[PDB]
């Protein structure tokens, strides 16, 4: 929607969680669990493919 | 609300016009420009507790900390009405020390 603007990644997942009704307080308290779950899921999808 | 359905950028309205064998839409779109640089922080620690912004984002030109909306620049002093508290800050990554001003104490005197 114009010119690209730099933004840290964590403060993008915060906005995306805020979008779907889950308040952003959740993300900053459980960041490591989310990272581990995402990495495990991507490994699983690579293995399945 | 679906992006890029009507125009390149945020959408405001459309006007229809006739044509020989078709229709012509004039979309009105809103596009920002003249950007800047800033240093951010996800939360503010005060008195051992954490403070997060209600709707906005924390910025700081280098000396003072403000909260501004995402799509435009209009800094405001960090008060206790546009921020909310959630627990104590020892696990968040990116906390920065500061003071959060409140109006009740000055209005009390
Ligand atoms: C960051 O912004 C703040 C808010 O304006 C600046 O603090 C004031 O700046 C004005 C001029 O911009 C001065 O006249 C005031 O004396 C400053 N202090 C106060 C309490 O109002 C601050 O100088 C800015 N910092 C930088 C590096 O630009
Ligand atoms: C932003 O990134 C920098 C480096 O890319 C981080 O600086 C590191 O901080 C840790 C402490 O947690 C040190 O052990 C490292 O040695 C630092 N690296 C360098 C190159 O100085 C910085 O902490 C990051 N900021 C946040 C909020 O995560
Ligand atoms: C923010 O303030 C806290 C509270 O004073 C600082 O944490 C202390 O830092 C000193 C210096 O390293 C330690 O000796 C203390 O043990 C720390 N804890 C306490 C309870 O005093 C902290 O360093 C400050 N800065 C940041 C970036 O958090």
């Amino acid at each position: 929607a114009g010119a690209a603007l730099q933004i840290p990644f964590a403060m993008q997942m915060a906005y995306r969680f805020n979008g779907i009704g889950v308040t952003q307080n959740v993300l900053y308290e459980n960041q490591k669990l989310i990272a581990n779950q995402f990495n495990s899921a991507i490994g699983k999808i690579q293995d399945s493919l | 609300k679906r992006v890029d359905f009507c125009g390149k950028g945020y959408h405001l309205m459309s006007f229809p016009q006739s044509a020989p064998h078709g229709v012509v839409f004039l979309h009105v779109t809103y596009v920002p420009a003249q950007e800047k640089n800033f240093t951010t922080a996800p939360a503010i620690c005060h008195d051992g507790k954490a403070h997060f912004p209600r709707e906005g984002v924390f910025v700081s030109n280098g000396t003072h900390w403000f909260v501004t909306q995402r799509n435009f620049y209009e800094p405001q002093i960090i008060t206790t009405d546009n921020t909310f508290v959630s627990g104590n800050c020892d696990v968040v990554i990116g906390i920065v020390n500061n003071t959060v001003y409140d109006p009740l104490q000055p209005e009390l005197d």
